[PDB]
């Protein structure tokens, strides 16, 4: 079934086990332990140095524990990125989600990785979006205008940006 | 061995921009072969390699403990990062960052050790005092890559970074123990496999360092050698190449079998 890709990402939930994780990404595509502990680690488009990838990760070691946590780099592209220098300076920290989708375009983000520490329970969700100006986003792994913005129970807590113009 | 100069030439008109190259002998620091060896390319992440020297020097005059859990925050992440963003809730040692940096080229990791040596100036007053008057780190990760025409920060000439390798894997410049942990996470290496390691026959060592930049940068450092031993160092840079990296690739893999052939 391929590699790892966005589609698979997106199909993976939240709850599920490892096996089922390993069966919708392709097992051959990942890894768990060494540097990546309880997580199973998948590789999407490799190349080399910065390669496109999600890690899952896991309630605990063991064999039943469930997904707690779902991350990706150059899986996922933006809808409509309009996200600008400007936008981003306009983003202030205490937003909601909602806010910040209003300040930087509603097709400008990603999900970088959404966690869930006190799972089954969803407070304190910790969540954190990548997002792109027009040209900023590539599956390549060198991005041209791209910001970090990092949430928790859905309140914005900070922000970075490189490369906006 | 002159035909891989052959195919180095070959290599730079394949590609349609300057390729470097250094193959020197380990022991002795003898030049075997080399083509532009003076001439500045982008280091890319094969600066992590020195970087980790550096952190190891730390460690070798008691300022540093491999086993310090450094923790850190969203704040501190870059882009591609794969194991520091997993580790985010609970830290990750000063041994697990280089070996992320290094093996996996994982750019929070590079910057979190940049901060514990004092930033790239630091790297670069390292390199100097060590009698690496050339090679130069100016920016963090991921500006470092930006590989701007005849930019010169960031950047190392082929000879001085295999010179520069050699005295951190050979000299008394390290403990014995850190030249060991630099060329055992070298060994490591997760991403460099259409590299070097691509024509590398079984039996064969080698620990190396690759690297991705813009503007079609691309390059390895290695230490290698039959009989799992390394023997020489071997160093290639490329930059302005509009070819793919698959291509890009292919190249370095070549220039590889050939020296491989010639040994």
């Amino acid at each position: 079934a391929g590699v790892m890709t966005g589609a698979k990402f997106t199909q993976i939930q939240f709850g599920m086990t490892r096996q089922q994780v390993l069966d919708i990404a392709g097992a051959e595509n990942c890894e768990t332990g060494g540097s990546f502990g309880d997580s199973i680690h998948c590789r999407g488009h490799a190349a080399g140095d910065y390669y496109a990838y999600a890690t899952f990760g896991f309630t605990s070691a063991a064999a039943d524990a469930k997904v707690d946590s779902k991350s990706q780099e150059k899986l996922l592209a933006p809808s409509a990125p309009t996200l600008t220098l400007a936008k981003f300076n306009q983003v202030t920290v205490g937003m909601t989600r909602a806010q910040v989708l209003a300040t930087v375009g509603q097709g400008s983000c990603t999900t970088w990785s959404e966690y869930y520490p006190a799972y089954p329970s969803t407070a304190g969700v910790t969540l954190s979006l990548s997002c792109f100006d027009v040209d900023g986003y590539s599956s390549t792994g060198f991005y041209r205008g791209s910001a970090h913005l990092w949430f928790t129970d859905g309140v914005l807590q900070g922000k970075r940006q490189w490369d906006l113009v | 061995h002159p035909e891989t100069l052959v195919k180095v030439k070959d290599a730079e008109d394949q590609l349609g921009a300057r390729v470097g190259y250094i193959e020197l002998d380990l022991n002795s620091g003898k030049i075997l072969e080399s083509f532009r060896p003076e001439e500045r390319f982008p280091m890319m992440s094969t600066f992590k390699v020195l970087l980790c020297g550096a952190v190891l020097s730390r460690i070798d005059a008691g300022q540093e403990q491999l086993g310090r859990r450094i923790h850190y925050s969203q704040n501190d992440l870059v882009y591609n990062s794969p194991v520091t963003e997993k580790h985010l809730t609970d830290g990750m040692t000063v041994r697990e960052l280089c070996s992320a940096a290094i093996t996996m080229s994982d750019n929070t990791a590079a910057n979190l050790l940049l901060t514990t040596i004092g930033g790239p100036k630091e790297l670069t007053a390292f390199l100097h005092n060590m009698g690496d008057h050339v090679t130069r780190l100016d920016r963090w990760e991921p500006e470092l890559n930006e590989a701007i025409p005849n930019d010169e920060r960031d950047t190392t000439m082929p000879a001085a970074m295999a010179t520069t390798l050699r005295k951190l894997l050979t000299g008394e410049l390290l403990t014995l123990a850190s030249r060991q942990q630099l060329i055992d996470w070298m060994e490591a290496d997760k991403v460099a496999g259409p590299l070097l390691r691509s024509a590398l026959p079984a039996g064969w060592f080698i620990a190396d360092k690759s690297g991705a930049g813009e503007r079609g940068s691309r390059g390895i450092i290695a230490a290698l050698g039959p009989d799992g031993k390394p023997s020489r160092i071997v160093v290639i840079y490329t930059t302005g190449s509009q070819a793919t990296m698959d291509e890009r690739n292919r190249q370095i893999a070549e220039i590889g079998a050939s020296l491989i052939k010639h040994w």
